[PDB]
Parts: structure tokens; C-alpha cells; sequence
RNA sequence: AAGUUUGAAAAGCACUUUGGAAAGAGAGUGAAAUAGAACCUGAAGUCGUGACAAAGACAAUGGAAGUACCUCCAUUUCAAGAGCCAGAACCAGCCCUACUGCAUUAUCCUGUCGGGGGUCAAAAUCCGGCGGGCAACGAAGUGCAAGAGGGUCUUGGUGAAAUGAGCGGAGUAUUUGAGCUGGCACGGGCACGCACUCUUCUCCGUGAUGCUCCAUGUUGGCGAUGGAAAUGGGGUGCCCCCACCCGUCUUGAAACACGGACCAAGGAGUCAAACAGACGCGCAAGGGAGGAGAUAUGGCCAGUACUUCUCUCGUACUGAAAGGGAGAUGCAAAAUGCAUCUGUGGUGUGCACACGUCAAAUCCGUUUGAUUUGCCCAACACC
RNA sequence: UCGAACCACCUAGUAGCUGGUUCACAUCGAAGUUUCCCUCAGGAUAGCUGGUGCUAGUAGAAGUAUUGUGCGGUAAAGCGAUACUUUAAAUGUGCAAACAAACCGGCCUUAGCCAACUGCAAGGCCGGAAAGAAAAGAAUUAGAGGCACCAAGUGGGCCUUCUUCGGUAAGCGGAGCAGGCGAUGCGGAAUGAACCGCUUAGGGAUAUGUGGCGUCAAAACUUAUGGGCUCAUUCUCGAUACGUAAAGGGUGUUGGUGGCCACCGGCCCCGAAAAUGGAUGACGCUUAAGGCCAAUUAGUGAAUGCCCAUUAUUCCUUUGGUAAGGGCGGAAACGGAGAAAGUGUAGCCCUUCCGAUGUAGAUGUGGCCUGGAGGUUAGGACGAAGCUUAUGGCGUGAGCCUAAGAUGGACCGGCCUCUAGUGCAGAUCUUGGUUGGCGUA
RNA sequence: CGUAAAAGCUUGCUUGAUUAACGAUUUCCAGUACGAAUCGAGACUGCGAAAGCAAGGCCAGCGAUCCUUUGCG
């Protein structure tokens, strides 16, 4: 025999084949495919790898930090270039919190209506996946984007609340029942709000 | 009945390996420190953030001139 | 073992082994071996006075 | 407990013959009597009978590999045929046995002189002087070694692209070693390190407009349509070898540890409600009811189609409570300051894209990696 | 029916305890330990395991060395008593060894230190250098780093090596370090959970390991052109470790030291006494088939006498990957056919490389089977379901399909979705029927 | 274990055995609590000419929810 111990370890846990049932995702799945296999470009790869995620590993973007963003990248621009096209593997929502925005070309998966409404009335425009790669077989001039994971109540659920410098929220349906013992300085002892390392 | 050995512990420690201590770089805060010495880096450290967005600004400036 | 491999990866064998065949030929080496005695205990002779 | 479920219809077995009778043997009805009255189908287990196979005591059962006999089974071949079974040849590969030189010998080999030894006398074993040296036909059993005949029932094939020192074309030379030859190194001269005659065969060639699979020799035996031949499968016996009784608790079961006569049918993670994570689907700063109504609508129709204004979860948290309640930049320092509003609060690490460089390969126009600078998406760390 | 009658009901009372729990293959694979508990036949908790991933694929790597630099009071040594200790190992153990780091010079800021700052402390900005770590034995890697989420089983252990504490001792109790069995066969030690060798997809060939080569029993058909030693009479010479006899004697025989003596060896013999008849495994063996040493066909002249594995090398086939490459615009004409942009199939087709055992437990499967619903497509009086089998064929398997009935007499098969009272060998299981004992008592 | 112009003895003055904005940490350890302990920032002080030292007697000497009771605004 080979004195393998513990080869099993170095496995990794990856995603081969999508588990949606969408027959639109499964023909972008397709193009795709085959444009990663048969260019040099690392974005065809990278949309590639991200259409096969789960819904829950692709969150939407907002159409207020799409805007930031591109200001950001356009303000050491030569001004003789046209500005990227934003690029969404994912879907794109509307924000109340911002009125004015200038005209981009955003590419996503699924655009909401007021998302829809705003862009087009700013001059802008929106596009799918097969018209990108038309446009932009390769990739070029292009801005990947992705939304935010962090901030979702599920993730502020994560791990004991009761242990030294935690701050989770526990599972609990009476806001004021757990308030008490463990929690004030009067009652027997307070959870330490900080620890190092 | 109360039976007390370590005979099967280092294998079991083992298996996904003892790690490494975290980098001194990460996790590096000043909690706790003696007081004034922080009482004093906090205010270098405002005045350097001043710094540094009247520098960006001036950087924009000069890109847009050329 | 392979003729056809062993050319392939060293193509330079053939003549080492028409220097092996030279070699083992019978009046070469009484020659080389005779002549090879006196030139050694000639040599030793000589550097020893 | 117990379906009366014979049959379309009682047409529910006249008559003869044996018997005390029950019944039997014939005859008859019916499509059917192996549908004859508790009568459709009629399993398993157990038992009778006929034929056959064997077989000691080796408990029986079981595994593997053959053979004898059988086979209501399958498939393939019968004449120019490659079907089945043999034998030999050749090619590729693989595996075995063939064919072999260089260094080192000195505590050694050899001749004399003296000693010492011993014999019936002289030789040798042994020691010390100095003269030579190779124990050199298998001399070392010392160190390192390079040099086509036999198998493939251990593989594939018979040239349907044979890449070969091995198949082809062209000549006779090429250059490997061994001897012997003319600055620096090596040692106190060079045993022949570094640079500039013998001994062997050399150079050239077949891309895939073939992505994949399968179809190609020679000589006999058997098979000419049959109670055929052959291969495979199935059955039973035999021989050599191997082989403790299942389930379970237990550190430990073949156990003198518990349950275990046979068969049929039944027999054990379900339904509801609250919460969570992962995955699928719709919409999104919003999502969604429920109850109820209205009209298509008055077996189809307990379904499907439509609906307000409400309710609920969320977009904001914090304090025991009275209560209060979150942008950025610049000026400034007001215990409710002022001005602008295309905008990541900053720093470190950080996809893709853009701008240049470097290295590797390439009908060679481009790839595959690394890296500088800009902006850095997600995310993490410190503020 | 009485240390509290009988009948029905609450009641399927509760059980940390005993018994049971129904198809196949594939990828992985434990623990008997920590802390708390009216807690010791139970839980919760961490660890060990599976699944799911996220992230910029060589990164912040290591049960291992080297070099530099720290820690230590055990073994040994010594002298309280008549083992405490100056000294002090081997085996260990902490840190470092150039890419968010460190070195060399501008400068900004601080309501930090200092009598003061052109010094010191801290955070930044602008530049330089860079054998990217030489030479001196001057590392190596079947070397991709980090970060989460959800959850199972387990919480009775036992054996051995080297240390040991209690105990007269124990197949006894308690511990330290490592390896095992449990959860595991296979090849050896005649036999044995744990010893020796080796660790496992379905098959050939070659060669080995431990152990062997008189017969049983493959191998020296009792090898050698090797040397010594040994004779043993009712359990008896002896002869495979782990594993089940002492002092003292002996002219039995073989040798060694010092002076025919005294002492020390090798084999053998007394010392050596139990309960069914019996054990180098049996027979037997003595110019051994015993015990110590040494060979490989033998002073000839040159690396391997022989035999046996689920190991090693190699060839064929399967299956799965953190897998690696290539082809897929029908070239044209007319030996054969095919050629799907693809997780999973009768796998779209080729080529290549590596792994494959496993209790409790997790997960996957265009994986198998049963009753009913929505669709679609078929069959049946020229014979549906059910039943029978030396009826073959297909599949690793769960199973599927055909043949024959000298069986039956009216219903029913495939495929995609939906649904459940959905798979039996065992529960002193339930109900029905059989059965040996038995033509016996 | 440690300590010699002391950490022992005598003596003078004292109350740091107070308060200490929910600072950080060690031991047990699940890296929870309790008990004990270490390094601190602020107030008010003690002793000393000064630098300094001191928030008990180094290291064992102690205790949740609910209820009772006192202080504080
Ligand atoms: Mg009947
Ligand atoms: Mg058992
Ligand atoms: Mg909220
Ligand atoms: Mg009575
Ligand atoms: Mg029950
Ligand atoms: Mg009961
Ligand atoms: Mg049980
Ligand atoms: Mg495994
Ligand atoms: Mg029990
Ligand atoms: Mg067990
Ligand atoms: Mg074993
Ligand atoms: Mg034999
Ligand atoms: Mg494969
Ligand atoms: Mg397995
Ligand atoms: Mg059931
Ligand atoms: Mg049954
Ligand atoms: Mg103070
Ligand atoms: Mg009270
Ligand atoms: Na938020
Ligand atoms: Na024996
Ligand atoms: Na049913």
C-alpha cells in the first residue's frame, strides 16, 4: 500500500453544474460555457464561474452604489474614453435615497421596474447578458460588480451571543425576555463586550 | 468509575493539525493600552486623514488640467 | 534493452559501443596491456631515482 | 368465526353393472366436471407414487476449479463458405539467458648467503642479510563495469496511414576508442589531466481533406440441413483443496451467554404547530395575506377568474422610565453656527478592466505566466 | 381472585431500563476523553466525523532537519541518616532566519518625554537599495493559504513497548509517551482479538517478506567436493521467539588459565513427587531429520540453490476524481456505420494520470421495487391479472425481459410528473394452517 | 520560595484596609462564571529633605435567580 494519511483533507467542495431550473439561465449557462472555454479573456471565466452560484451567493446591487462607483473611476479618466459598462451577475434595485443620476449601460440578470424606469429616464440603458456578448465578446472595457453580503439578518445571527466580545443577536420571538442575568452588571455577571484576538 | 487518561488526545489534536497563531499584523488594537500615549496617536491620526483628502483633491485637480 | 529506444534518447551510443567492441578486441588489449606494464614500471622506475 | 364467488342457463349426472350402505366402474349434460354443490382461481409447507442418480461410517449445508452423464434452453455454422477446434510461420512489445573491460596486487613471487631444524643421510616448515621482479591460461574468487538464442493458452496483430541501427533509397567514406605524437596543471620526473597502426558502417525519406468505431494471413480436423456439428448456459454425481452457528449486548462469542420446529398473510420515524439553516421559485424598500364580498355562476362548480381599505412582517434604534432619535465636504468653534449637494469618512490587504514592462514558447499573430501604475467590486483588519 | 375482591372507565398511565426496527451500489469515516449537573446504566458542553460552501490557486504551510539565541534540575555523580545537594546529561522545549516585514536620507503633524531641540516616542508622506538572500556540508516536501454555516455517532474500553505508584503476588488496581485491537481480513508462529510479515477494486505473469526445504506438505528426488560437539534405559536427550526449575554435585566427554595440580567454560547426567490414555503438532530421527557457526553447486578461475502472500513490478478490465488534454461550421466523391457544446443514461466521441478494505455515523444516485392521481403512448377471447419452472437472455446489484404451461378466464403494460397506511428472517411478535416425536406414552 | 545599612527588631507620624468614569489581563477554562491575582487612568490623601513608596497583612481564608433590607438621585 501508499501511506496516505489524511489525503481526503485536501479535497475541496465546488459547484460543477447550476441547480436552477430556469431554461433562460441554462442557455446563458451554455454561451458562456463555451466562450470561457474557447477565449484567453479572465472575465468570460469569472461570469462563467458566477452563474452557476446559488441565489443566496449572488445579492443584488443597489443603482446608488453603481453610481458612486462609476463617478469614482471616471473622475482619472483621459475624458476621451467612453466610461464601462457596469456588469451585474445578479439582480438591480431601485434606491428612494438618491434622485439624480447620470447615463450609464448596465448589463444584469434581472432588472426591477423602478430600477428599469430610472435608468432609462437618466439617459442610460439596459442590457442582457446575450447583447454583452455581442457587444464585448471578450470582456473589454468592462466594470464586474458585486452586491453586499454582509448587513443580512442571517449573518448577525451567526454564533453564541453569550461568549466574551460577541455581538449576535440571539433567536428569540419576545424582544424583552433575554434582558436579564448575563446581561446587566446588577444582575449576577455581564457578557464582556470586548476581548483581544 | 472515574476513569482519567490523555492516551488517544494528541492523535485527535492532530488530524486537523495544531494551527498556526494569527499574523502579528491583524488583529493588532490599542485596547487598553496606557492612556495618554493613545490619548495622543488619535490626534496625529485626525490630523493625517485631513491630509490625505486634501490630497486626493489636489490629485483630481491636477489630472483635470492634464 | 530497446535498440530503437536507447538511440532516440542518447543518439551518441552507437559510438561508444564501436569503442566497447575496440576494446574487448583480443590483439588490442595484449598490446595495450603489455605496452600499458612497461610504461607504468618504466615510469615508476624512473621518478623513484 | 363465517364472501353462499358452481354455471350464461340446473341443463344439479336418466339408465346399466358391483356393493348392506357410503361409494366405485361405465354412460350422459355442459364450451369446460382437474366447474359435481359450500363446487372461480387454487400458492407455500407437508405427504403418496413412478422413473432416475448415486452413496460407507467422514452431520448436513457452503467456496473454488475440473470431469462423467444428461439437457422440452439459447446462439452460430454447413462448400467455398473462415463457424468451431487444432499446428506451424512472420511482425511489434514485454520478459529470461548469451556475448565484458578497467584499476589494485609488496604482510607477495623468485635467487643466493648465514642461522635454525630434522633425518638412516638432505630437503622442508621458520628467521635475518641483498640480487631481481607480473604468482598473469583461465593469477586473485579485490572495487567499479558499458559487451543476437528461449517464452508469450503472461499481450496485440497479418500491414485498412509498419517512423524502424530493424522498412526503404543513395557510397565506401564518416568518426568512436586504443597505441604513438608537440603551453598550464601534478609530484620530488610525468603513471600520461586541461586547451589547440589496429579498431567500427554512414547520409536521406512517407501528416491525419482519416473526428470515432468495425471490417485483411497459412495448413489440417469437424460440419453437405440433421433425430447434425459446435460454443455458451442449466441439472445431478464424483475427485483434490478450502471452510466453526445465525441475530444480539459486550473490551472480548463457535461458546457450557440470551432468542431461534416449518409455511402463508399482517407488522415499527408518522400527522400538526413554533423557530432555524441549506437549496428552488416570484417580487423588491417594499413583500404578502387572512376573513369576507362580487359576478362568470344560475354532474360541470368544494375548482378557476376578480377585489377594496384594512392587518401583518420589514425600511431605526435606544432608555427601568419620563423621553429622545443617526449623510459628506469646506470655513469655523455656535451648550439648534454658516455655505455647497454628480456622491465611496480615512488607512492597509484585495476580482475584473485600462495603461506599460519582463520571461517563456509559436506560421510567428498570438498565447501561457510574472510584475508597475490607476480605479478598486465583494470581503477582512485598524481607526 | 386478598399485607386491600371483582367489573368498566381515566388508559395507548410514565419508563435515564429490556426486546424489535423491512431494497441495492457509490464517495467518505469515528469515539470511550475535557468542563458543569441529587451528576455515575443519563444529559448538556468542547474534540474527533460528514455535508454545504466563501475567498485574489502556491498566499499567514509543516507531529522533520540546519544555524543563532533562551528555558530546565531527572539519570549519573556526592555526602542527612550514620535519601538532601553545589555539578550535571541523553531524550525535550520557546523564538528568529527579507514582499502588509526589515535597512538608508528629506519632509509634515502631536493640547507626547526632556531645561530646550537639529535629541527621543508615535502616525504618515517623498526618495534609495535589494547576491530577493553569495561562499563556508549551508535544507526538504505525492509543499494552494485563510474564513464560515448546518448536523450525526461517541462520553463502559482493552492489549503491548519503554517509564513507573499501591500491593506478598495476580490473566490485580492507578498513571506517563507511542503503537495497536475494538472497526480487519490476508500470509506465518500446529492452535490463540492484541505476536511476526503485510495492510485489502475484478483477473493473469514475474519477484519477494515473515517462515521454511525426511514424510504428512510446495521446496536440498535425505544439497555440499564445510568445521566442531552430543548418547539421553516408564512424563524425558534435543529441536520455531512472544509463551506454560534453583543451589549443589559427576573423571561422562570435549578445552582453557595460571602453576600432575587448583580454578573457569561447552554439551550430557543426578538434584526433579499426583490424580481418564496422550503428545518437539503426529510419525520418526542419532555418518541427525539435534545444538553453535558458515556456504550456494565449491582453493575452478568471478553479484541471484530452492518454495509459499489480497505486498512489490508489470499487463488487461471496472469504478470514482480538487482529475488533465483533444474533436464536434458534416473535406470532396460514393468498404460500412456513427459524430448530442454535454453534472447524472445504453455514459456525445477519443486519449491520458492517480485512488479504491471498514463497525457507529453522514451524504449521492436520468439507482431498483409496491398501491392510487394528472398526462401521453400501447396491448387483450388468435386469451388480461394471478400462479408454476434443469425457460434462457440482460444487469457489479436491487431487479428487468423473453419462452413453455398438456395453467387461468377479463382486464392491463411503458414513459414524464403528483401522492402514500410503499419493500421483513428473527420482536418468549399477531392470526390461520402444517409438522418430527408416534402407531409411541 | 525570598530577604541583612532588610522583607527581621525598636521607634516617629498616619488610615492607600477610602474612592476609583462598565480600561486591559492571568489562573480554572468551554478559553463561561465565581474566588484569588497582575499592569493601569482619574480624585482625595499618608510618610519622606528628595527620588519614591502605599488603593491591606504576596501566594488558602469563600457564594447565583427570586425575596427581605439599607445607602444614593
Ligand atoms: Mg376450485
Ligand atoms: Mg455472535
Ligand atoms: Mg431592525
Ligand atoms: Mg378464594
Ligand atoms: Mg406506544
Ligand atoms: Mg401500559
Ligand atoms: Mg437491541
Ligand atoms: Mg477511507
Ligand atoms: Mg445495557
Ligand atoms: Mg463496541
Ligand atoms: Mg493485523
Ligand atoms: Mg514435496
Ligand atoms: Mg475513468
Ligand atoms: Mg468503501
Ligand atoms: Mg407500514
Ligand atoms: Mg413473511
Ligand atoms: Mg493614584
Ligand atoms: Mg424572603
Ligand atoms: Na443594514
Ligand atoms: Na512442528
Ligand atoms: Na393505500
Amino acid at each position: 500500500g501508499v501511506d496516505l494519511t489524511g489525503i481526503s483533507k485536501k479535497s475541496r467542495v465546488i459547484r460543477h453544474h447550476t441547480y436552477s431550473t430556469n431554461p433562460y439561465i441554462k442557455l446563458l449557462i451554455k454561451l458562456y460555457k463555451f466562450l470561457a472555454k474557447r477565449t484567453s479573456s479572465g472575465f468570460n471565466k469569472v461570469v462563467y464561474q458566477r452563474l452557476i452560484k446559488s441565489r443566496s451567493n449572488r445579492a443584488p446591487i443597489s443603482l446608488s452604489r453603481i453610481a458612486v462607483v462609476m463617478k469614482r473611476k471616471a473622475v482619472f479618466t483621459a475624458k476621451s474614453k467612453a466610461a464601462p459598462i457596469a456588469v451585474v451577475v445578479g439582480d438591480v434595485l431601485d434606491d428612494v435615497r438618491m434622485a439624480r443620476i447620470p447615463a450609464m449601460r448596465v448589463c444584469a440578470l434581472r432588472f426591477s421596474k423602478s430600477a428599469r424606469q430610472s435608468i432609462v429616464a437618466a439617459g442610460g440603458e439596459c442590457l442582457t447578458f446575450d447583447q454583452l456578448a455581442m457587444i464585448a465578446p471578450t470582456g473589454k472595457n468592462t466594470y464586474l460588480l458585486r452586491g453586499r453580503k454582509s448587513g443580512r439578518e442571517s449573518v448577525r445571527h451567526f454564533g453564541a451571543s453569550g461568549v466574551p466580545g460577541s455581538h449576535s443577536k440571539p433567536y428569540a420571538t419576545n424582544r424583552g425576555k433575554e434582558t436579564k442575568r448575563g446581561r446587566r452588571t446588577g444582575r449576577s455577571y455581564k457578557r464582556k463586550a470586548f476581548r483581544h484576538v | 468509575s472515574k476513569n482519567h487518561t490523555n492516551h488517544n488526545q494528541s492523535s485527535k489534536n492532530h488530524r486537523n493539525g495544531i494551527k498556526g497563531p494569527v499574523p502579528l499584523h491583524l488583529h493588532n488594537s490599542k485596547r487598553g493600552s496606557w492612556l495618554p500615549a493613545l490619548v495622543n496617536a488619535r490626534r496625529v491620526r485626525k490630523h493625517n486623514q485631513k491630509a490625505a483628502l486634501k490630497k486626493r483633491r489636489e490629485r483630481i485637480a491636477a489630472f483635470a488640467a492634464k | 534493452k530497446n535498440r530503437r529506444l536507447r538511440l532516440r534518447l542518447n543518439p551518441y551510443v552507437k559510438r561508444e559501443t564501436a569503442a566497447a567492441k575496440g576494446m574487448r578486441n583480443v590483439a588490442n588489449r595484449d598490446a595495450r596491456r603489455k605496452a600499458k606494464l612497461a610504461r607504468v614500471t618504466k615510469a615508476k622506475k624512473a621518478a623513484t631515482k
